[PDB]
């Protein structure tokens, strides 16, 4: 009994953490694209603030 | 007091007629605000008048490791 569940324990463990590695890198590209759209507004706000 | 009032309006229009700019300032107001803005632009930032900024960024290299199980 204890070695039958030892089969099934590693097949629910592995598919959870192999999609966490999908989504831990998925957030790494959104927060570097959201900060790409935001920064290009910041360095054109400096010229909208300087000449006044 | 209206006759005193239009006497003020006369001297504002002779102050409008300018050809050399600051007549009473001289070098005192010219050396001040040129040094005042450059002391403030040093606190503001080194940005050009028409150079639009453009750049790129490098994301982290998503590496992997090994772990022998089953």
């Amino acid at each position: 009994i204890d070695l039958e569940k030892s089969q099934q324990a590693l097949v629910q463990k592995r598919h959870y953490l192999f999609d966490v590695q999908r989504n831990n890198i998925a957030m790494a590209l959104e927060v570097t694209y959201r900060e790409r759209l935001h920064r290009v507004y910041k360095e054109i706000k400096n010229r909208l603030d300087y000449h006044i | 007091v209206q006759k005193l009032f239009v006497d003020k309006i006369r001297e504002y229009r002779t102050k409008r007629q300018t050809s050399g700019g600051p007549v009473d300032a001289g070098p005192e107001y010219q050396q001040d605000l040129d040094r005042e803005l450059f002391k403030l632009k040093q606190m503001y930032g080194k940005a050009d008048m028409n150079t639009f900024p453009n750049f790129t960024f490098e994301d982290p290299k998503f590496e992997a490791v090994e772990k022998p199980q089953s």
